[PDB]
């Protein structure tokens, strides 16, 4: 768990940003305290309209493409791992499905060359990944296993450096924000990502008083 | 001088060997399996407990398939390490000789099971039906 | 000699308008 | 540093659609009974010179059951405060929890769902449903609820079935006794700044937490307005027949010696109950 | 509170001769 | 509150929709049937029933198949023609609902259910299963 | 009765005072029956402005 106390804009007390460290496939919890910028502001203290946003500073683009795929619920599923990889020479490929990040509803039975088979779990309908590893290039491969009507939609494709959903909460009797800072098993290691968070405050009548702060992500391999 | 006792407790078929089968228990208040095997089994098999709810195109027709947690009473130490209800039935069950079970908890309309992975061939070789109890409405 | 007896399981609702007696309108 | 004995408190229950349903009592938590499904045709006109009969078609008696469901709780303190304090936290708490006994209880005998929680007759949805007609204006076809419905929907109850209230929530009330007709005349109470009439002699039992189609009491529709057809207005149901409430046991507290870790005294309450509908035919219910 | 307002029905005849 | 209803009153299959599976009725001494439907029907379809004996060889397992004679009871003026019990589940019978009969007179110990010649194609959907009324033992 | 342009049948009030008040006086007392809902159409019955 992180932990950072903001700046209280006095005009008073090496880069702009604090600094925070991540691991490829954690998912850690961060708590920042705005007491000593929103206690003299004395009004109803914090709500829930906090802005987040992720810009990347250094990238090393994914060497292997990530990829999509569909079956009906109880279908088995087969497809190819070898036309995601383009390599620019000539090598041999060593597919591997990391055991630690392998599927949640069913199973891969990894053929030996860029195949693999994909037996979902009995009666079971939603979205499912597994992160395969092409010559230590990592990508995901999501399969959304429809309930036989129709259809369901094509998830988003995750980050390197995702804050989920609504997993946040601010308590506004001690003005601390909380919230979840996730990364991928993708994420390559020394690449160097951007959170902006945009807090605001209320006052007692009902208009706001905005907050602005930065943090640095760098992804660092064991810890 | 044998009863109808198929109305006031009547029975369906809730895995037949190899596929599954929704069944409704909204209409009954009380229910529980009667699982029997047709062949010797091989090893010990697991199956998964599922129950359903009201879709929203049609509320006669069950929607996805959700998983019932589990409930201990006291004696539970095994607690199935996942909060996920699920029947096991124990190897040496010779096939004339029938095994009885049921949920404490009831929630949504419909239930469900279903092999867990792993004993997906010796289940092609068991029996569950399901036989509620005194009707609501 | 069986006889069998069955019983529907879900029941459906019942809609229906309520028309009234129309704005009085003078035959003239 | 002049402590009152002032307690403003500020809150509100609903009325209560208890003394409506029918009342039954049970010590055990699985009651039965029985019930006559169709009593059938018996004998047929025959002809005269014909040394036979008919055998007919016998009726058809089943036999139902219902449980009674429970409802649990708990509550602690910290017993340093309890001690110093200047009030009684423990009977405002055993106050402050039958009140959400007696407004959950009664919200779901209303509204209740199916698997441990009885099943209300608002989401059983056998009670017949008479929805009314839109009408027109400038051209546009909003959805309205006139005077007209409400007279032919308490009429249209058959007669045989018993005498039978109606409910609703008061907002609809309120709007029914301001209707003006084309000039500007009242239509209930012309003329004396206010219409209320005794409700015990018009079968109208009022109450608070019904759907309320007047939302927030700002949709009486002529533009934005328009009640957003497919709303609740009123019910009305012959109830000692259409539905029942059984009782067990009322609430109960005691303490629990275990869990409380010599800081955190723990008190648990709980109670049981439940409901059912009986015969759906009498009842139904009014829709925009 | 904000101000609410109170929409009350208006003139309510007809259901069944639209006007020429 | 559910009760463990698989014990004291269990229930096992019947039929499947491709196989007859005949259940032992010893132990006990009521049972009756509860058909269902899992799609609709075309016609009339007709079910025979059967009654089997302790095999010859071994005494716990059923012997041939008999087809059970069906009694009267005052009031019938069918009277099927070879006087042997059938079950003829009516055409417009809707899916989620359930009928139920049983045969009066109960005569060895392993009874059957199969699809009568020439409704055998629009059989497959249903599935007659069994449930016992209190155990003997 | 007319309604903007064709002629939907109608049975107003009027022409229920009108039956009932129509009846060979001397032939003695003389009651009438309906369905409820017959009587429920006539309750429910408005004039030109919005009266019962």
């Amino acid at each position: 768990m992180y932990f950072f106390s903001v700046d209280p804009r006095n005009g008073a007390s090496s880069c702009c940003c604090e600094s925070i460290s991540a691991r490829p496939g954690e998912v850690n919890g961060v708590m920042v305290s705005y007491a000593a910028w929103s206690a003299p502001l004395r009004g109803h203290g914090l709500t829930n309209k906090t802005t987040f946003e992720i810009d990347g500073v250094s990238v090393t683009p994914p060497k292997v493409s990530n990829a999509f795929g569909r079956t009906k619920v109880g279908v088995v599923f087969e497809g190819t791992l070898s036309d995601l990889f383009p390599n620019p020479e000539g090598e041999q490929v060593e597919y591997e499905i990391s055991e630690l990040n392998g599927p949640s509803n069913g199973v891969v039975e990894l053929g030996a060359n860029g195949a693999f088979t994909y037996t979902p779990g009995a009666l079971f309908t939603g979205v499912d990944r597994f992160w395969f590893s092409i010559n230590g290039n990592i990508g995901e491969y999501v399969i959304s296993v429809d309930p036989t009507t129709s259809e369901l939609p094509q998830p988003p494709f995750t980050t390197p450096v995702y804050v989920p959903a609504a997993r946040r909460s601010v308590d506004p009797r001690t003005h601390v924000l909380k919230f979840v800072l996730g990364v991928s098993p993708a994420a390559i290691p020394g690449d160097v990502y951007r959170l902006t968070v945009r807090q605001v405050a209320i006052d007692c009548d009902g208009n706001e008083f905005v907050h602005i702060s930065c943090y640095d992500i760098s992804i660092g391999s064991c810890g | 001088m044998n009863f109808n006792v198929g109305v006031d407790f009547p029975s369906f078929i809730a895995w037949d060997g190899e596929e599954s089968f929704p069944v409704k228990v909204d209409g009954f208040n009380q229910f529980g399996f009667t699982f029997k095997t047709i062949a010797a089994l091989t090893a010990a098999t697991t199956f998964n407990i599922f129950y359903h709810e009201p879709s929203d195109a049609d509320p006669c027709v069950p929607g996805p398939a959700i998983r019932v947690p589990e409930v201990p009473f006291c004696d539970t130490v095994l607690l199935s390490e996942d909060g996920l209800a699920a029947v096991t039935l124990p190897e040496t069950v010779t096939p004339d000789s029938f095994c009885a079970g049921t949920v404490p908890c009831m929630n949504g309309q419909w239930i469900s099971i279903a092999p867990a992975t792993g004993s997906e061939t010796n289940a092609a070789n068991v029996q569950i039906t399901v036989t509620m109890k005194g009707a609501t409405r | 000699m069986v006889k069998l007896n069955c019983r529907p399981l879900c029941q459906a609702p019942t809609a229906s308008r309520l028309v009234s007696p129309p704005c009085f309108i003078c035959r003239g | 540093p002049q402590v009152l004995a002032l307690e403003v408190d500020c809150n509100i229950e609903c009325a209560s659609l208890l003394d409506l349903y029918g009342q039954i009592e049970v010590s055990r938590s699985t009651f039965t009974y029985m019930k006559i499904a169709d009593y059938g045709q018996l004998g047929e006109y025959t002809c005269d010179a014909k040394c036979d009969a008919e055998f007919g078609e016998p009726g058809n008696i089943r036999h139902l059951e219902g449980k009674t469901y429970d409802y649990r709780g708990v509550f602690c303190f910290n017993r340093k405060n309890l001690q110093e304090a200047n009030y009684d936290f423990l009977s405002f708490m055993i106050g402050a929890a039958q009140r959400s006994h007696r407004i959950n209880r009664n919200q779901a005998l209303m509204i209740g769902k199916g698997v441990n929680e009885p099943k209300g007759w608002l989401t059983e949805n056998c009670f017949p449903v008479f929805q009314t007609l839109p009408v027109d204006v400038n051209g546009t076809s909003t959805p309205a609820f006139l005077a007209q419905d409400w007279r032919r929907f308490v009429t249209s109850f058959p007669a045989e079935y018993g005498e039978a209230r109606s409910v609703m929530h008061q907002n609809v009330f309120g709007y029914l006794a301001a209707m003006v007709d084309a000039n500007g005349r009242f239509l209930f109470g012309d003329g004396d700044l206010t219409f209320t009439p005794d409700l015990v002699r018009e079968r109208i039992r009022i109450s608070n937490c019904l759907p309320d189609p007047t939302e927030g009491n700002t949709k009486g529709g002529t533009g934005q307005d328009a009640f957003a057809a497919g709303s609740f207005v009123a019910a009305q149901a012959a109830w000692k027949t259409a539905f029942y409430a059984v009782e067990k046991r009322p609430m109960f507290f005691e303490q629990y010696e275990g869990g409380s870790s010599a800081w955190c005294v723990k008190y648990q309450f709980g109670a049981e109950d439940g409901g059912f509908v009986g015969c759906c035919e009498h009842g139904r219910i009014l829709q925009i | 509170a904000a101000p609410s307002r109170l929409v009350q029905p208006g003139c309510f005849i007809c259901r069944g001769v639209a006007v020429s």
